[PDB]
């Protein structure tokens, strides 16, 4: 899997919904309407059409400055 | 080993930070500066007494447990040596010697960091350690007595991206009234990286102890603050000479903790965080352009930003 960050309206998503295509929740904010879940690679295409997402964005990376 | 006995690196007398000590060295109850990085050496002489909290979000868990939030690779127990290493006879000291840290773990032994982590980090600043942003539902966060919020957020890393999710958390974190501070990159680039480059958070270039702008330094910075031949603590229980913007970015912290802590001191509130444009005594990044050292061209420039950061006369700008 790939570890991507899902952005929803909180009061039309269930985290559910992206166990059915492979995703498993990694983790839930608790300040913002996003989830971080990981997921298949070839299964980013089907969370962003799932009900109550906003977006669905890679991980990035940061280095020591 | 015998610790050494202690002496004022270079750049924290050029920020100007001893001669506030008289007034507060940030030991003000309410004032945390959260420190994403690669961890703590948490039980280091010069910073243990500080060390107010130490999680790790690596990995997407949260952990609270010493064994997961200790650093593995020393960045961030420079960082934090840089703003908080305590006034005493030994080591280092740091800009604001009695302001309680928040050590979150947001980078591995590497010094790598996943922009998940990141945000989790920012989040866990909010929350604080009882997991709550705002336990009182007053929309006081930061400055609240009654939260555990940190007032400060700074964060010596960097990265090419701009996620929404991520910018929403920075906005969160914002709203809470906290002054997120970050480096703003050692590519020589054009702008800073991001964070640095949101418009909520301070962008920290790195001087030398010549008064020149580091090369490495990414533009456009907001402030500048020395970011070469930067001796701080290190592991283990050691000390080390770096430099980088992330050496720049704690004296900039560890000013805003000074102002902060003055101010609620003073009046039992904080100032408010404030936008690049500011100009006025009236918030914390207002004051920050007016009392800084205006190098380079006069004005704000690409290289030096508005000044390199002086945290006595930012101090008397909070109080006057
Ligand atoms: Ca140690
Ligand atoms: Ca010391
Ligand atoms: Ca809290
Ligand atoms: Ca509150
Ligand atoms: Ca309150
Ligand atoms: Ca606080
Ligand atoms: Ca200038
Ligand atoms: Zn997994």
């Amino acid at each position: 899997t790939i570890r991507v960050i899902v952005s929803v309206d909180k009061a039309k998503f269930n985290p559910h919904e992206v166990l059915g295509i492979g995703g498993h929740i990694v983790y839930q904010f608790k300040l913002i309407p996003a989830v971080v879940v990981d997921v298949p690679a070839n299964a980013v295409g089907k969370l962003k059409k799932m009900p109550g997402v906003e977006k669905v964005e890679f991980d990035h990376q940061a280095v020591l400055l | 080993s015998t610790q050494p006995a202690q002496t004022i690196p270079w750049g924290i007398e050029r920020v100007k930070a001893p001669s506030v000590w008289s007034i507060t060295d940030g030991s003000v109850s309410v004032i945390q500066v959260a420190v994403l990085d690669t961890g703590v050496d948490y039980d280091h002489p010069d910073l243990a007494a500080n060390i107010a909290w130490c999680v790790s979000t690596l990995r997407g868990k949260v952990s609270t447990k010493l064994r997961d939030c200790a650093d593995q690779n020393g960045h961030g127990t420079h960082v934090i040596g840089t703003i908080a290493a305590l006034n005493n006879d030994i080591g280092v000291v740091g800009v604001a010697p009695g302001v309680q840290i928040y050590s979150v773990r947001v980078l591995d032994a590497r010094g790598s960091g996943s922009y998940s982590d990141i945000a989790i980090g920012i989040e866990q600043a909010i929350l604080g350690p009882d997991g709550v942003a705002d336990k009182d539902g007053d929309g006081i966060i930061a400055g609240d007595p009654d939260d555990d919020a940190a007032e400060v957020i700074s964060m010596s890393l960097g990265g090419p991206a701009d996620d929404s999710y991520l910018y929403d958390m920075i906005i969160q974190a914002y709203n809470a009234g906290i002054v997120i501070v970050a480096a703003s990159g050692n590519e020589g680039a054009p702008s800073p990286s991001y964070p640095a480059a949101y418009p909520e958070v301070i962008a920290v270039g790195a001087i030398d102890s010549n008064d020149n702008i580091a090369s490495f330094s990414n533009r456009q910075p907001e402030v500048s603050a020395p970011g070469v031949d930067i001796l701080s603590t290190y592991p283990d229980d050691s000390y080390e000479t770096l430099m980088g913007t992330a050496m720049a970015t704690p004296h900039v912290s560890g000013v805003v903790a000074l102002i902060q802590a003055a101010y609620y001191q003073k009046y039992g509130k904080i100032l408010p965080v404030g936008t690049f444009d500011d100009i006025s005594k009236n918030t914390v990044r207002g004051i920050l352009h007016i009392t800084a050292d205006d190098l380079g061209p006069t004005g704000w420039d690409a290289d030096y930003g508005y000044g390199v950061v002086r945290a006595a006369l930012a101090v008397q700008a909070a109080l006057g």
